[PDB]
């Protein structure tokens, strides 16, 4: 149209600038090209134009450093603006190549002794870092753009190698410092090579660097954390099977608390809460693979010691899950409370809530029945109460703002309430907020709210909670049934199975007192059918995950309301 | 019946024990003792009241086994601030032990508390 | 009483928030 007409007449010259076999008149052109090609619209035609093709084709081979610069910098800057697409064709005509090319050189000229860098003008290097820092962004939004180029970059070893070089002399610009580290980070997230090749680097040895950068005072320690988190997972060094010098997951929680201690750089905030949450996870795989004062006063106070310690633990074999606890949820909770008064903080909210969800949702997930796994239990018990009270009132009593945030808290609440049972807190009743919360509320199969407010209700509400309270929850659950013509059907197995976990012991008080004498077992015998239609109301293929486990709920509630009738 | 002892221990030498020192001292008034470990301990006064401030804390509900055979007893907090200690971001958030001494068995002891507090 | 399920973690193993990579302007 006529909006590109007037573009073609700003543009086309420029390109036939750079297309001159003048490589400085595009040195001049080229160097101009970066400024030129900022624009949105603009860009578009740009591309259409075949600019891509040329750079790639001519400018990145001349012999004056300016145009590959120049080049390098023009191909960066389309990126980031662009779209994933446009790093996927690069990988197409395998950039990857000319990067590795691009990269040998840079290392050529920082390894070198013989000019050597160091020794160089200050402009001749200022270009060598204006160089390295377009590689490095490439890099970065190739090996994010999809999986096989985060493979196929983690293959090409001169990449690698310059990636360390940078990291571990720490002589370039802390911009360009920065973006390495943030480099590696990508690529070493649950990839093998690169953990190997971090770990394996003997040639600068950046591994021992990281580690002591993330371990010390340095104001970039975080950073260092985050790609060392990602080796440990990615090789699996954790708390069953330690790397080099017992180098667990747990080291690191230290460090990314004290960046917590401080805040009352704000990225760096942000990554370490982060990084916790993945260590959250991450240990999900942990637990898994796994199955007049002196002396012996002190000696005898570790009689006392038996009792859950806030000092030191009887978790000998679980160091990482002892400092989560120990070190980082005092913080994770301060910071999940403090105000919400700018949308900066809101954020690092949500995020310490991610966290304490992570955590959580990982430990409820184990056994506890009977005395299984009683030190976890005995360590997380006064820590996931700690957290009910301190974290999940407060945003309850405030019945202020957000939705998505509402989605998060009552998720974390079902975690807390998973693993508490009825030996949860009841202050203010907050049973009712959440019922409240499910109405008024009235994708992934099991994301909705409706689910996580059923699941964390009928978890408060098992023996001996107050019966009272248990008597509501039993009857608010029981109506979903009844009235289960507009119910989604994940919260139908929710519902059924939360019965289920509450009213299966006739030696409980509530089996009695409020199952019985409000007759549950009638309204059981009522949805049996119903359960039976909607049920086979379900397509198996598509998904089958959620039929199957309704097939389940019906056996065990079949199985369930003929064993009610067991017990008068 | 003597004298209450808190407690910290930090395997990390450096910053995060000269912080939990601090806390303590201003806790107890006193300069606080080291040991890889902090603790301080105090009698009389300031005993009883950083015993039921804390004591607070953990709702006034114990166990069975932290009392001793020679009937004494103890507990763990893990926030130093649920006790009315303000938060210094220079200092961070610290543990404490707690630690009650009683003379003049496990059954007087129990039965001790039960009556007062 | 009693009762049937099966591979539950990975039900619930959903719900850990969860991360990958990834903006800002204004200059």
């Amino acid at each position: 149209p006529e909006l590109a007409k007037l573009r073609e007449d700003k543009i086309l010259p420029v390109l036939k600038d750079l297309k001159s076999p003048d490589a400085k008149s595009r040195t001049t052109a080229a160097g101009a090209i970066a400024n030129i090609v900022q624009d949105a619209k603009c860009r578009k035609l740009l591309l259409r134009e075949q600019v891509v093709h040329i750079v790639l084709t001519e400018t990145l081979t001349d012999n004056n450093i300016d145009s590959r610069a120049a080049g390098w910098e023009i191909l960066k800057v389309l990126a980031q603006e662009e779209e994933a697409d446009f790093c996927v064709h690069l990988y197409r005509l395998d950039v990857l190549t000319a990067i590795e090319h691009a990269a040998k050189a840079v290392l050529e000229t920082l390894t070198t002794s013989e000019p050597p860098f160091s020794k160089l003008l200050k402009a001749q290097q200022r270009l060598v870092w204006d160089i390295t820092g377009s590689l490095l962004v490439l890099i970065g939004l190739l090996a994010l753009a999809r999986d096989e180029i985060h493979e196929a970059v983690a293959t090409k070893q001169t990449i690698l190698r310059l990636l360390f070089r940078l990291i571990s002399a720490d002589i370039a610009p802390q911009d360009i410092y920065e973006e390495a580290i943030s480099c590696l980070t990508t690529l070493s997230e649950d990839n093998l090579k690169v953990g190997q090749a971090i770990t394996d680097d003997q040639e600068t040895h950046v591994y021992d660097v990281l580690l002591k950068l993330a371990t010390g005072t340095d104001p970039r320690a975080v950073m260092a954390c985050g790609v060392l988190h990602n080796v440990f997972t990615s090789l699996q060094w954790m708390d069953h099977s330690p790397g080099k010098d017992g180098a667990c997951d747990a080291i690191l929680i230290p460090t990314l608390t004290r960046a917590l201690e401080h805040v009352v750089y704000a990225n760096i905030t942000l990554l370490a809460l982060v990084t916790l949450a993945s260590i959250g996870t991450d240990f999900q795989e942990t637990l898994v693979k796994g199955n007049s004062i002196t002396s012996e006063m002190q000696a005898d106070m570790e009689r006392v010691v038996g009792a859950d310690g806030t000092d030191d633990g009887d978790l000998e074999d679980l160091p990482t899950l002892r400092e989560l606890i120990q070190t980082a949820v005092p913080q994770l909770i301060r910071l999940s409370n403090l105000p919400i008064d700018s949308d900066e903080s809101l954020t690092i909210q949500s995020h310490a809530l991610s966290a304490l969800n992570n955590i959580s949702w990982t430990i409820s997930c184990l056994e506890f029945a009977n005395g299984e796994n009683a030190n976890i239990h005995n360590a997380w018990y006064p820590t996931a109460k700690k957290i009910w009270r301190k974290t999940i009132l407060p945003i309850l009593e405030a019945d202020s703002a957000d939705l998505k945030l509402a989605t998060q808290v009552t998720s974390l609440a079902w975690a807390v309430a998973r693993v508490l049972h009825g030996e949860t807190p009841t202050d203010g009743n907050p049973h009712r907020k959440f019922i409240s919360l499910y109405h008024s509320s009235k994708e992934d199969p099991f994301q909705g709210l409706g689910v996580k407010c059923i699941g964390v209700v009928g978890s408060l509400a098992h023996d001996p909670a107050p019966i009272e309270v248990n008597r509501e929850v039993g009857v608010f659950l029981v109506t979903l049934l009844r009235q289960s013509n507009n119910v989604p059907p994940a919260e139908i197995v929710e519902a059924l199975n939360q019965l289920f976990d509450i009213y299966g012991d006739e030696e409980l008080a509530c089996d009695k007192e409020v199952f019985w004498k409000d007759g549950f077992l009638k309204h059981l015998e009522e949805f049996l059918p119903k359960m039976r239609t909607l049920t086979k109301g379900i397509d198996k293929r598509t998904q089958p995950e959620l039929r199957t486990r309704a097939d389940e709920a019906l056996l065990n509630l079949g199985r369930f309301v003929q064993y009610k009738k067991k017990h008068a | 019946i003597q004298k209450l002892v808190l407690n910290i221990s930090v395997g990390e030498s450096g910053d995060r024990l000269t912080r939990a020192a601090k806390v303590l001292e201003q806790l107890s008034g006193q300069t606080p003792v080291y040991s890889i470990a902090v603790h301080v301990t105090v009698r009389g006064p300031k005993a009883e009241e950083i015993l039921e401030r804390g004591l607070k804390v953990k709702e006034y509900e114990l166990r069975r086994r932290n009392f001793s055979e020679t009937g004494n007893f103890g507990f763990g907090i893990s926030e130093h601030i649920d006790l009315g200690i303000k938060y210094d971001p220079s200092i961070g958030i610290y543990g404490m032990d707690f630690y009650c001494c009683m003379t003049r068995t496990r059954e007087e002891t129990i039965r001790w508390f039960k009556q007062r507090f | 009483a009693f009762h049937k399920l099966v591979k539950n973690s990975a039900y619930y193993s959903r719900f850990q928030t969860k991360f990958k990579r990834r903006k800002t302007d204004y200059y």
